[PDB]
DNA sequence: TATAATGGGAGCTGTCACGGATGC
DNA sequence: GCATCCGTGAGTCCAGGG
């Protein structure tokens, strides 16, 4: 839904 | 001829691009000194048309006596100024984007 | 010869309930839940109202110019809707030749007693103008298929009822018509303009919306 | 820049763009004027041969857009630029004895 | 929107007949201003069309003779007026203009009901039917005196009200 | 309306009701390509059911629909009416996968295109009309009677 | 002239400061006066308190703020086009918390704009009012959910977006969710991380049966207030990482943190008294000792729970009793947009706290400017000042509206917004309001309505102990109104004692005869029902209240005018209207007059001292009329404190004069008075009734261009020595000039855009034989349909403490008055809500006449009023005819007025002047009015037997005279009302609207005609128009207005050139708006083609765009 | 009401029809600049300026006028159109 | 061009009928 | 299938705009 949330989350997997 | 109807239909991407007379490559619009279009931008004579009737960008045909001449100095066909009503230009995708319409008006027909 | 007794009278201006609130009494009143208010104004307005008699007044003078104004807006929107659904139908043809038709009632079932004779003007609204499906016989007077009820006509078939004669009207309506896209000249009947056959050509489905939608704002 | 649909007032009633003239397109009192301009300088065209007549709108770009030169023009009639120069005289002269006889063009020079 | 059109605040004419209205003379001359350049060069008031143009620009440079002109252009035209909200097509009926001082549009009493105009500040748009056919359209359809029964009732809508019957009446 | 004392003719409502009456619900799709549950203009399958009676085919089962007076004018065949009225999206987007050909058959179709419409001196009844003088006329004959 | 004035009533107290809403809400909000260190915590120095300190290492601190003193005064900033403003300086100190190193500084932080003495902004040159809002009071609410019938909602309310609202409810399966953010939970998780135990729980809620059960759930009292804090966390942000102080933080701003929740003052007390409990502060639970600690949920659960079960003392709330909707007054309102701006100013310093290496560096004002600046132009309670009259400014700085930002939308306001509601009374008018779909959406403060410091509106009453009425008057709020027994005004009283058995009272609203003894207060006056404009309606009492609106409501509208009178028939309201609207002059103090001018006066005071009054002359006001003071005193006049020195506009000797009294006769008269026409006499004009002064201004900039510049000059290329007759030097026309449309203001020369002159230009020229000039002519014209006196001019250049926008040189600015006579097409109206156009004007010696020769002045129709019931009017006219033959004015205030025997007492009088006169004179009854007598004998009007003098009385006591009709000489068949009438003249004026065009500019995208009389604009065919000519069957007009006569650019061209040369128009071709559609569709993707009937393309582009 | 109105429309079948035939023969008029008028010339409709009497300029007023006369005549297919113009064009001369 | 610096802020409130989409 | 819970687009005309 919202684009940063996602980004943020897929950047701390790493 | 007499129009007697109207059809609508999905464009094709090969649809149009016949209909494009130019890739827009850059988010350009006017040049900020002279006001005048940049080239390969949004405004760019080379691709939607002459600013004024039968005259090239950069002056060297002036006269509707050439009619069609795409002038070789700027690149800008002379013919009347009235076709930047009318030709489409287009950006090609680096990646395929789908059209909202078909995926949110729901059902959604891709879905 | 009083001049408010005159402007009613006449039909120059006036209804009965402004003249008894000028001459009579104010009346009873709303509150603002919409219930009756159960003291009246006992003064007229030659009278004069109290201050209290005047607050209260107020709920409902401002409940109707809320009306108004809202449902002057609601007509309009209905209008929009009904010309959209009606603007392509337009007298395309004479007669679409159809058979079919509809039948106007005379009477209209009571307390379920029985059946009394609809009133006049209902009569009119439904049978004036209209191209008769089938030959009737009444009075000694032939209404012969295909004519147009005149006014006088219905007048005729009113009286008809009456005596016993008739109590159904076959006519053709739009209802039946067999036009694509449109209605015929029989099965439209009258240009209520002109008070003659409607003329081929005329868009008849913009006039009803119209005719609908425009007292729209009359209706509480 | 300032956006062309900026709201003017409270309501989506009206926006900026809305009060923007176009500028480009001849006004058809302009295009009216412009063809009572042509048929009126082709009457007075009218009244000189057909040479001095075609001479004249060679050299001011009236046939085919562009001006040509002395030396086309006499290249095209088969004479001197000379005599070219000294045939578009004469018919300059003869449209302006008319026309202070006429005033027929007058007003169409703002 | 639409060119040679106007609105102004509306009047009432009692001395009108059904199929007339009052037409302000300076609306007039816009709503009509082709039709009178024409008609003044084809007159000596000016040698050609845009020299009349110039002349009427100025208010000030406006002749007499002109408005004697006008009123030849304007002879059995008609002219369209409205009342927003145009409920039914007696929203806009034809009328010929009869041409006044004044600025306001002069209305005949027996169309306000159809109209649902009264004189407590409503405005009227006007328009002008150009070609042959619209104006034939105009005063064959939509002449005031040739719509005077309700097309959705059949009953008379043009008729008299409020003085009319109070006099008849008495 | 006769509640407020407007007189207003049966017949305008009746135009009305008839537009929302126009579509009908297939029960049974008998010989046709048509599917159980789709719903068409009842001209539509009246017409198909007379195409398969003539053809000793099975007809269509269909059932009668009541819209009201928005769905009625959605549902419409022209997609310039459709979507100058509302839901402008849903209509272009339903229109533009199935390629609709608007055949221009009434008013707001016609309007949007700025032609001529065909209604009152536009109808095809009337507008190809000609006048003559009966001089004119007479001299035409006798252009004729030579040849 | 002698006034009477009628009534009993004597009022306790006078009508308060009536722009005080405006004017103490701004000084609350700006604590200018106060020295910084006893300022309050409230208005702009709380949304310092707020903002400030800024943390996250280095802290910026406020210390104080301070307003210094406006760079321009109020009439240079009119004339400048500037904001009346004060420079805003705050003091802040920097601080490190590690070093201990302190840099304090005085920061300058931009300006806010100042309000006048009247209650008004002058943004921008232009006068602003901020109008008040009404909204929903903060507080916790309990009202019948809609669904469930034996169910309640209970509603937690901030302060406009100071917080989410929260909603409880009791679930159908028994659980008890919390909504906020549209997020339902179970209430109980809440209630752990607040801190509850199940046995707290238990003990304070089991007393309501199974209610409480619904709320026992294990899993949740099975963990410690941290495992809960993190689980509602979780379910409020889902993927949000659910870290502890993220959770606290989250949880802390969502319901404890100040400077985020607020319930307001106002919310504060409502909350306190709905619930019985006490609040340490505003906020819903506070962070004490690494903690979180309940303040409202659980009260708030215990009363859901007793309503719910029926337990006594348990009320749902009425959403609009005014106990629950408050006011939000301009204070307020710039209040929250300047905390807003603080805001972002704030976000810019911690910005700049992260990046860098003084408060000064640190602090950027632009965004506190920009939002600042965003409120006072563009908001919707920021609005254009009205001021077409000096009531109408008062009027609007009263005015209350439910919509703006935060507040409701129109077209979705219900019935239940727009009601008055029984709590108005005293507080907001119940008549003056719009009639269009704003209608009961903005309303009017009543007259002794005030605004209390939460925001209620207060009305007054008089203490009445054991039937005697005392001199104490308690303002309240409507919830304290409804604890007693409150009678009305007219009840009657001997000294200070009810003398009577029973009297008219209310209870909570409702209407209650009641002994003296059961008395508890006592109304003020009826004018405290209803609003400034409302009051000032002779005889309102015999007025229907729609008409009623309609006169309050055109008050507003009424033009000053040159001649203006005030009301025969007056309430007795219009010297205080004057007043408090700044309408007039008044004297200081005592003194003696030493100066009188036309420009000003200097009066010498008691003191000694010498004080000089300017007064304003022929000034411009926002609506173009005219302001200007003139002089009601002479030399050496002795004046005492409060007497009038000079009149404003619509002010005759200090009584509100917004009209004339004029001679009237209410008759039908030819059609000319038709369905509210009105048929006036030319002696109006002769003698200037009904002339106003309008004052237009025009304006013109020469800027830079790339192409050289645009300059201001007489030498204008091809016009005549006439053109230029009335131009200055400089090329601007000189004051006095007659200017009529198409006249040159300000000459301007524009440089030529690079052209290459077409073939026939260049044959021309040749012909001709002269050169092109290089500028053309670019000046100011006077528009069709407007001109006058140019009356100023006022020239600003560069170059010259003058500096404009870049690129412009010079803007000059003219003024251009006109006298504008009363015309046909011009509104007038009284105010019983009478209201029409003027139809005709005729000759006196057409107009119906008295015996004596006197010429009536305007003839309004009969038929106008059995439908409006708007009698007050003709009462008026009654006491009017008295008046005009006795020479005096009267005083009748609204429902405490003249009644009719005291107004037949005043016509037997009056008519022993007009007859008298005439016997007098050696004159009897004339033929014609035993004519018409007769036929008053058969209408019942006058007693048969009586002499012709007898009867003529008894018509006269009626108010009705004989009267001749000027074209015949023969009378009136019956007598006719006769008598003077207060008439207004409306700023709607046909002047202003007539408007035509044959062709005009177009729009760009579209190329359609613009709209607007000042782009010289096309009407607007819209789709009913359009509707009407296909029912018509009128095919070709249709096609007209859809092609040639918008946009079907070749057409249009065609049919301008076929018509100036005598041809018919062509036949139109496609409109470039649907060339348009077809472009906009392609870029969607949609392939749109208009086919043949063979289904073969047809190109509507020609071409032009096909590769 | 335009004189003749109620006979007009008794000549037609449909009220549109008679706008058709009076549109196109005021066009016709205008074109032939009024020499193929049926009307006599004391039939001719007049119009009075300050100068005098002199022709009605409205070729609709003249279209309807003749119409009433029974002089015309009006239906489809009555003869091809480029027959028909360029006989008017023989018949009556269009100025140049 | 090199000390070291590693997951964001904003919400926001008095409508309504209706077609399609999710839980029972 | 049968209800509920959602999104979404809609609301007379003109005028001027600050
Ligand atoms: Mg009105
Ligand atoms: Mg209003
Ligand atoms: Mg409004
Ligand atoms: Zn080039
Ligand atoms: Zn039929």
């Amino acid at each position: 839904s919202d684009p940063v949330r996602q980004y943020l989350h897929e950047i701390g997997q790493v | 001829k007499e129009v007697r109807k109207v059809r609508i239909a999905l464009a094709s991407p090969e649809k149009i691009r016949s209909w494009s007379y130019g890739e827009v490559e850059k988010p350009e619009t006017i040049n900020y000194r002279t006001l005048k279009p940049e080239r390969d931008g949004l405004f760019d004579e080379r691709i939607f048309g002459p600013i004024k009737d039968y005259e090239c960008a950069c002056g060297k045909y002036k006269r509707q006596r050439f009619e069609g001449k795409v002038c070789e100095r700027c690149g800008v066909e002379v013919t009347k100024s009235i076709v930047r009503r009318y030709r489409m230009g287009h950006i090609e995708l680096a990646t395929p984007a789908a059209h909202i319409w078909f995926v949110k008006d729901v059902p959604s027909k891709i879905g | 010869f009083n001049p408010l007794y005159v402007m009613a009278q006449s039909g120059a201006r006036g209804n009965p309930q402004q003249i008894r609130q000028l001459c009579g009494l104010r009346g009873l009143m709303q509150k603002p839940s919409g219930e009756t208010f159960e003291v009246p104004v006992r003064s007229s307005f030659r009278e004069g109202l109290t201050v209290l008699e005047y607050f209260i007044s107020s709920h409902g003078a401002r409940k109707g110019g809320a009306d108004t104004a809202l449902r002057t807006a609601d007509s309009g929107y209905l209008t929009r809707k009904l010309v959209d659904v009606t603007h392509e139908i337009v007298v395309r043809e004479a007669d679409c030749g159809t058979t079919n038709y509809i039948s106007v009632p005379l009477f209209q079932p009571d307390v379920t007693r029985s059946l009394r004779l609809r009133k006049r003007a209902d009569i009119e609204a439904g049978l004036y103008g209209r191209v008769l499906a089938r030959e009737v016989e009444v009075l000694g007077v032939r209404l012969e298929e295909g004519r147009y009820l005149s006014m006088d006509d219905v007048h005729l078939l009113i009286k008809a009822a009456e005596a016993g004669e008739i109590q159904e009207v076959p006519v053709r309506s739009p209802l039946t018509c067999q036009t694509r896209y449109g209605v015929c000249q029989k099965c439209y009947g009258y240009d209520l303009s002109m008070a003659r056959p409607v003329s081929i050509g005329e868009a008849v489905g913009i006039v009803a919306a119209q005719s609908i939608g425009e007292p729209g704002t009359q209706l509480t | 820049p300032v956006s062309l649909e900026t709201p003017i007032g409270d309501e989506k009633d009206s926006f900026y763009g809305d009060f923007i003239p176009d500028e480009h397109l001849p006004s058809p009192v302009d295009a009216a004027t412009q063809s009572l301009l042509s048929e009126e300088l082709e009457k007075a065209l009218s009244k000189l041969s057909e040479r001095e007549a075609m001479v004249l709108k060679l050299r001011k770009g009236l046939i085919d857009g562009r001006e040509h030169t002395l030396e086309e023009v006499g290249a095209f009639f088969g004479v001197t630029r000379e005599r070219i120069r000294q045939i578009e005289n004469k018919a300059l002269r003869k449209l302006k004895y008319h026309e202070s006889r006429t005033r027929k063009l007058r007003d169409f020079l703002d | 929107r639409v060119d040679y059109s106007g609105r102004s605040v509306i009047v009432v004419g009692p001395q009108l007949k059904l199929h007339q209205c009052g037409l302000p003379k300076r609306m007039a001359l816009e709503l009509f201003k082709p039709f009178l350049l024409k008609k003044m060069e084809e007159k000596g008031i000016a040698p050609n069309v845009k020299a009349a143009r110039r002349m009427l620009e100025r208010q000030r440079d406006i002749k007499d003779e002109v408005w004697d002109a006008l009123e030849e252009v304007i002879h059995g035209k008609v002219v369209l007026l409205n009342r927003a909200p145009t409920l039914h097509r007696l929203g806009i009926q034809a009328f010929q203009p009869v041409l006044v001082e004044g600025q306001s549009i002069q209305l005949h009493p027996l169309v306000c009901e159809a109209f649902n105009a009264d004189f407590d500040g409503d405005q009227m748009a006007v328009h002008v039917p150009l070609s042959s056919f619209a104006q034939a359209e105009a005063r064959i359809q939509m002449l005031s005196a040739h719509n005077l029964l309700s097309p959705a009732s059949g009953e008379p809508l043009a008729k008299p009200s409020r003085d009319i019957i109070l006099g008849l009446y008495y | 309306y006769r509640a407020q004392g407007v007189k207003l003719h049966d017949k305008h409502i009746e135009i009305v009701v008839r537009q929302m009456m126009k579509y009908v619900e297939v029960t049974d799709p008998g010989d046709s390509r048509l599917l159980e549950g789709q719903v068409l203009e009842k001209w539509d399958v009246e017409a198909l059911n007379e195409r398969l009676i003539a053809e000793g085919k099975t007809p269509v089962a269909w059932k009668p629909l009541l819209m009201g007076v928005t769905k009625s004018a959605l549902s419409t065949k022209s997609w310039l009416s459709a979507a100058s009225f509302q839901n402008t999206t849903h209509v272009l987007t339903e229109a533009a996968i199935a390629g609709k050909k608007d055949e221009l058959i009434g008013l707001k179709e016609n309007v949007i295109l700025g032609r001529l419409i065909p209604a009152g001196t536009g109808s095809d009844f009337v507008r190809f009309t000609q006048v003559v003088d009966q001089k004119t006329l007479k001299a035409i004959e006798e252009a004729r009677k030579e040849a | 002239m002698e006034i009477k004035r009628f009534g009993r009533i004597r009022e306790v107290i006078p009508l308060p400061p009536l722009t005080e809403i405006q004017v103490e809400s701004y000084r609350r909000a700006l604590q200018a006066d106060v020295p910084p260190e006893k300022r309050e915590n409230v208005g702009i120095q709380a949304a310092f308190r707020e903002t400030f300190p800024i943390e996250e290492g280095l802290v910026l601190d406020f210390l104080e703020y301070r307003l210094g003193e406006p760079p321009f005064p109020q009439d240079e900033c009119r004339e400048k086009d500037l904001t009346y403003q004060a420079p805003l300086y705050a003091r802040l100190q920097l601080i490190h918390k590690d070093t201990g190193l302190i840099k304090e500084d005085e920061v300058f932080l931009g300006h806010i704009p100042l309000m006048t003495e009247d209650g008004s902004f002058i943004i921008n040159g232009a006068d602003r009012v901020i109008v008040s809002q009404i909204h929903r009071s903060p507080g916790v609410y309990f009202t019948p959910d809609p669904a469930r019938p034996g169910r309640y909602i209970a509603s937690i309310i901030p302060l406009p977006k100071r917080g989410p609202w929260i909603d409880l409810e009791v679930e159908p399966n028994g659980v008890v969710s919390m909504k906020v953010n549209k997020r339902k939970f179970p209430l109980v998780l809440l209630l752990r991380v607040l801190g509850y135990d199940q046995e707290t729980l238990a003990r304070e809620l089991g007393a309501y049966g199974e209610l409480v059960q619904g709320l026992m759930d294990e899993s949740v009292f099975a963990m410690r207030p941290e495992e809960a804090l993190i689980r509602l966390f979780t379910l409020l942000r889902p993927g949000d990482p659910p870290k502890r102080d993220k959770a606290v933080a989250y949880v802390y701003g969502l319901i404890a943190d100040p400077r985020r929740y607020d319930l307001g003052e106002a919310g504060r007390y409502k909350a306190e008294e709905k619930l019985g409990i006490r609040l340490s502060g505003r906020t819903l639970a506070r962070f004490e000792d690494g903690e979180f600690k309940d303040e409202v949920f659980l009260p708030t659960l215990r009363y859901l729970f007793a309503l719910t079960a029926g337990v006594p003392g348990h009320e749902v709330d009425d959403i609009d009793h005014l106990g629950n909707r408050r006011i939000r007054t301009v204070g307020e309102l710039m209040t929250d947009q300047f905390r807003v701006g603080l805001a972002r100013l704030a976000r810019g310093v911690r910005e700049r706290m992260l990046m860098g290496s003084t408060p000064a560096k640190l602090v950027n004002s632009r965004p506190l400017e920009a939002a600042i600046r965003e409120f006072f132009s563009r908001s919707q309670l920021s609005q254009f000042k009205d001021e077409t009259n000096p009531l109408s400014s008062l009027r609007h700085k009263r005015r209350i509206s439910a919509l703006g930002p935060g507040g409701l939308t129109r077209e979705r306001a219900g019935f239940d917004v727009r009601d008055v509601h029984r709590t108005h009374y005293g507080r907001i008018c119940p008549v003056e309001t719009p009639e269009g779909a704003n209608i009961g959406l903005i309303t009017s403060l009543a007259a002794y309505a005030r605004v209390d410091e939460l925001g209620f509106i207060r009305t007054p009453y008089r203490r009445v102990v054991g039937g005697v009425v005392t001199d104490e008057v308690v303002y309240m709020t409507a919830t304290e109104e409804d604890r007693y027994t409150i009678a009305q005004a007219n009840t009657p009283l001997e000294g200070n004692r009810i003398a009577a058995e029973r009297v008219v009272a209310r209870r909570k609203g409702e209407p209650v005869i009641v002994s003296p003894e059961e008395v508890e207060f006592m109304d003020v006056s009826p004018k405290q029902v209803f609003s400034v404009n409302t009051n000032l309606i002779p005889f309102l009492e015999h007025d229907d209240a729609n008409r009623a609106l309609m006169g309050s409501n055109m008050q507003t509208q009424a033009v000053p005018l040159i001649r203006a009178q005030a009301p025969v028939v007056m309430t007795g309201l219009e010297e205080r209207v004057v007043r408090d609207s700044l309408a007039a002059l008044y004297a200081e103090e005592d003194g003696e007059v030493a100066k009188v001018d036309g420009n000003r006066i200097v009066v010498r005071y008691e003191d000694g001292r010498l004080v000089e009054y300017p007064l304003r002359r022929f000034y411009r006001s926002n609506q173009g009329t005219a302001l200007d003071q003139r002089p009601r005193v002479v030399v050496g006049q002795r004046v005492r404190k409060g007497d009038l020195l000079a009149d404003g506009p619509a002010s005759e000797n200090g009584f509100l004069a917004l009209g004339q009294n004029v001679l009237v006769a209410i008759m039908p008269f030819d059609g000319y008075n038709f369905e509210d026409a009105i048929v006036i006499s030319e002696e109006l004009l002769k003698r200037d009734f009904y002339t106003s002064i309008h004052i237009e201004r025009y304006e013109i900039e020469a800027r830079d261009t790339k192409l050289g510049p645009e300059r201001i000059t007489r030498d204008i290329p091809h016009l005549s020595e006439a053109a230029l007759r009335d131009l200055d030097e400089e090329g601007v026309v000189r004051i006095g000039a007659e200017v009529k449309p198409g006249d040159i203001l300000v000459g301007r020369t524009s440089f030529k855009g690079e052209s290459e002159p077409t073939p026939e230009e260049r044959l021309l020229r040749s012909i001709f034989g002269e050169k092109a000039r290089d500028v053309k002519d670019t000046s100011l014209r006077v528009p069709p349909g407007e001109g006058g006196i140019v009356v100023r001019t006022v020239r600003l250049r560069r170059g010259d403490g003058v500096e404009l926008k870049p690129g412009v040189r010079e803007v000059v600015r003219v003024y251009v008055a006109q006298k504008r006579k009363l015309q046909v097409g011009d509104k007038l109206a009284n105010r019983h809500g009478n209201k029409g156009v003027v139809a005709k004007i005729l000759p006196v010696e057409d107009m119906p006449h008295l015996p004596d020769g006197t010429p009536v002045d305007v003839i309004l129709n009969p038929l106008g009023v059995p439908s409006r019931m708007n009698l007050g009017q003709i009462l008026e006219t009654h006491l009017g005819l008295a008046g005009y033959f006795l020479g005096q004015r009267y005083i009748s205030p609204i429902f405490d007025g003249a009644k009719e025997p005291e107004i037949k007492e005043l016509l037997a009088q009056a008519f022993e002047v007009y007859f008298g006169k005439r016997k007098g004179e050696g004159f009897g009854v004339d033929k014609r009015e035993v004519e018409v007598l007769r036929r008053a004998e058969k209408l019942g009007l006058v007693t048969p037997g009586k002499t012709p003098e007898e009867q003529l009385k008894e018509l006269f006591l009626q108010g009705k005279v004989v009267l001749y009709d000027g074209r015949t000489g023969e009378p009136i068949e019956g007598p006719i009302v006769v008598g003077q009438m207060f008439i207004m003249k409306l700023y709607h004026m046909v002047e202003d609207k007539m408007h035509a065009r044959s062709t005009g500019p177009y729009s760009l995208i579209t190329q359609q005609p613009l709209g607007g009389k000042a782009q010289f604009g096309g009407q607007r065919f819209g789709e009913m128009e359009v509707w009407a000519l296909e029912a018509y069957g009128a095919a070709h007009t249709l096609q007209e207005m859809l092609t040639l006569k918008s946009d079907d650019i070749e057409g249009r061209n065609a049919a301008y050139e076929a018509i100036i040369k005598g041809e018919d128009v062509p036949e139109p071709s496609v409109p470039e708006s649907f060339r348009v559609l077809v472009k906009e569709l392609q870029a969607l993707a949609l392939d749109v083609q208009t086919l043949d009937e063979k289904d073969n393309p047809v190109d509507i582009f020609e071409g032009l765009a096909s590769k | 009401a335009e004189p003749g109105i109620d006979k007009l429309f008794g000549m037609v079948d449909s009220k549109y029809r008679l706008t058709v035939v009076v549109a196109k023969r005021a066009q016709q008029l205008l074109r032939h600049g009024f020499k193929n008028t049926v009307l006599e010339p004391e039939e001719r409709p007049k119009m009075q300026t300050l100068e005098g009497l002199f022709d009605d300029p409205n070729a609709v007023t003249w279209a309807m006028k003749e119409l009433l006369t029974g002089r015309l005549v009006f239906g489809e297919n009555l003869v091809p159109e480029d027959r028909l113009q360029k006989e008017m064009e023989r018949l009556y001369p269009v100025e140049r």
